[PDB]
C-alpha cells in the first residue's frame, strides 16, 4: 500500500500551483486515508488568515483549506525553520491545523512517504 | 530606474537584482515579490541597506493577508501610485 | 500630463498573476488619464488571446475582460503570431494554410510580427513589461 | 525487475524544458524494460494535448510524440480537465457543451479527473514529476 | 529519497531544499540544473558539503556546452542511469 | 529618440526566454542602430560556446547570435559578476562579442537606455 505525501512549498496567488495542489489533494483524499500535507518554503504562505485574492482577480481558494478538517486529513505540517525565514509568527491561527515541526523531524515525517507530489 | 519584482525573493536572483540598483532607483514589490516586504523576513536587510526606496503594492499584501506585517521601511501604493511610478521613471526593469 | 503606454504581457491567462496584474495596471494608467497605445502579448502572453479559455462562474474571465478593454478603449492587442504558433493559438486563415480543423483567436485580438513590439518601444513614452 | 510507473507532467509543450525531458525519460525507462502505466498532465501540462499546436518544421513536435508514444506503447495519456478548461484545451464534446465553434483536443489524450492522478499514485510502483 | 533540481540554483529556495536532503539521499541535476554542477560556481560547496551523492544529466550538460567544466564530485550519468535512480529511490522530492 | 536595451537573464533552454529574445531583438535591430544587448545573472549562460540543445530536443537558437556580428548589433555587455558567481571562465570565447564590465559600470550603462526588455 503506498502513502501519498503532498507538499505545497509555492506562495499563493502569484502560481495557481496552490490551487491545482488543494484540488488534487482533495480528490485523492477520496481514495485513500494514507495521505499528509506539508507545507514548507514560501508554502507556509498558503496557511495566512484574512486573504482576500479577488484584489488581485484571483480565485479565492484559501477558504477550501477548510475542508482538510471538515474531511479527516489531519496528517499536516507545517516547517518551523521556513516561517521564521519569513518573518512569520509560530502563533499565527493557520487556516489549517498544522502542526510546527523543525528541519530534521520534518525531513524524517516525509521520508515515510511513497510518493511526494510538489506544488 | 523603476525596478519591479514580481516574484518571491527566494526564487529570484537575488544578489544580480541588488547589482543594479543605482541610488536614486525605486524598487517595487508586486504579486509574489511582496512577501520581501514581511517584517522579519531574511531578505529585508538587504533591502534597507540598499540606496533606494522600496514599495509594495497593496492589493497583493491584501491577497496574501499581509497588510499587518510589513516593515515601517516600505511604502504602500495601490495601483494608482503604481501607474504614477512608472510615469516618473523613464526605465523599468521587471524581475 | 498625459503620457503613451504600451504593455508587454508575457504570462497566460490562468496559470500564474502577470497577465492579471497587467491587466488592472492597464485600467489604472487610463482611469488615471494615459493613454494605453496597445498591449504586446509574448512568450506565454499569447494565451491571453485563447478564445476557447473556460474560467468557472465565479473566476474572473480575463479572456473576455482584454477583449472588451479593447472594445471600450480602442487598445490594439497584438499576439506575436510565431510565439503563438508555437504555443496553439492560432486564426481562421493561419489554420487554413496549416491543414487545421479549426482555430481560436479571440475576436479583439490582432496577429502581428515582433515589429510592432519594437515599434512600440520606441514611439512609446513608456513600456511597462508583465 | 520491471517496475509501474506514472509520470506527472506540469510543463507545457513549448515553452520550457520539463515535458521534452519527460518524454526522454519516458522512451528511456521503457527502453530499459520497464512499464510506463501512464502520463498525467496537470497545470500547465495540459497544453501537451493542444491539437493546433504548430512547430516549426525544423523544431521537435513534441504533442505529436506523445501521440505516437501511445500508439505504439498503448501509454495512457490523462489531462485533467478542469486545469485544460481553465486553459483553453478542451474536445470536441467539452465545446458543445459550452457553446464553443471549435476544439482542440490531440487525438490520443484522454480527458480525465484527478482521480486519476490519485490512482496512479496509489497503485504504480514508481512515480515521477516533471 | 531521490532529490531532483530541474531549476537554476538561483532561482530555487536553495536553504529549502538543503533542509530536506537525509544521508543516503541523493540529488540529481538536470535542465536548469546543471549550472549548479559548475566547478566554482558559489552553490557547488554547500551541496558537497551534504550527506549525500550528487548527480547531473549529462544530456543537459551537452545542451548547455558544460561537459567540460563540471566538478569530480559530480556523477555524470545519462537518462537510463536516471531511471535506474528513480527505481533505487521509493520517492521522489522533485524540485 | 528612445534607446532600447535587451536584457538576457535567464539560462538556455530550460526556458524559451532566450530564444523568444533573440527573437524580439534581431526584429528591432531592423527598426533601430540604438540598442545594447546586456547578459547577466543566468543569461551569461546563453554565451557559451559548443552548445548541443538537439540532445535534450531543444531548438539550437544560439548559432541565431552569430546574427549580431553580422548585422552591426555591436553595444554588447557581459556581468562580470555574474561570471565569476557562475564559476565561469571570463576568457571564454563567447558567440557573442561581448565585453565585460563590474557592476557599477553595467549600471551605469543600462541606466542610459529608455526601455528595457527582460528575457
Amino acid at each position: 500500500m503506498k502513502r501519498i505525501a503532498f507538499v505545497f512549498s509555492t506562495a499563493p496567488h502569484g502560481t495557481a500551483a496552490g490551487r491545482e495542489g488543494l484540488d488534487a489533494l482533495l480528490a485523492t483524499s477520496a481514495l485513500t486515508d494514507d495521505l499528509a500535507v506539508f507545507f514548507i518554503a514560501d508554502g507556509v504562505f498558503q496557511l495566512l488568515p484574512g486573504q482576500k485574492p479577488d484584489a488581485v482577480l484571483a480565485r479565492d481558494y484559501i477558504a477550501t483549506f477548510k475542508l482538510l478538517g471538515l474531511y479527516d486529513i489531519e496528517q499536516c505540517w507545517v516547517c518551523a525553520a521556513s516561517l521564521r525565514e519569513r518573518g512569520l509568527d509560530p502563533q499565527t491561527p493557520f487556516v489549517v491545523e498544522a502542526t510546527p515541526l523543525e528541519a530534521d523531524a520534518l525531513r524524517r515525517e516525509l521520508a515515510n512517504y511513497d510518493v511526494i507530489l510538489r506544488f | 530606474m523603476l525596478h519591479t519584482l514580481h516574484r518571491s525573493p527566494w526564487l529570484t536572483d537575488f544578489a544580480a537584482l541588488l547589482r543594479l540598483l543605482s541610488e536614486g532607483d525605486e524598487l517595487l514589490l508586486l504579486q509574489d515579490g511582496v512577501t520581501a516586504a514581511v517584517d522579519g523576513n531574511r531578505y529585508l536587510e538587504s533591502l534597507r541597506n540598499a540606496p533606494i526606496k522600496v514599495y509594495a503594492l497593496n492589493e497583493d499584501l491584501i491577497a496574501r493577508g499581509l497588510t499587518g506585517q510589513i516593515s515601517n521601511d516600505i511604502i504602500l501604493i495601490d495601483y494608482t501610485d503604481f501607474v504614477r511610478l512608472t510615469v516618473k521613471h523613464p526605465s523599468q526593469m521587471a524581475w | 500630463g498625459s503620457m503613451r503606454f504600451a504593455i508587454v504581457v508575457t504570462g497566460p491567462a490562468y496559470g500564474t498573476q502577470q497577465a492579471s496584474s497587467a491587466f488592472q495596471f492597464a485600467q489604472a494608467l487610463i482611469a488615471d488619464g494615459h493613454e494605453l497605445s496597445s498591449v504586446f502579448f509574448y512568450r506565454e502572453g499569447v494565451y491571453n488571446a485563447n478564445q476557447l479559455t473556460s474560467p468557472a462562474s465565479d473566476e474572473f474571465d480575463l479572456v473576455r475582460a482584454w477583449q472588451q478593454l479593447n472594445a471600450q478603449h480602442g487598445v490594439a492587442l497584438n499576439i506575436c503570431v510565431a510565439a503563438a504558433l508555437r504555443r496553439g493559438v492560432v486564426d481562421e486563415t493561419e489554420a487554413g494554410r496549416l491543414g487545421l480543423a479549426s482555430s481560436n483567436l479571440q475576436q479583439g485580438f490582432t496577429l502581428s510580427g515582433l515589429g510592432a513590439l519594437a515599434e512600440a518601444s520606441l514611439t512609446c513614452d513608456r513600456v511597462v513589461q508583465f
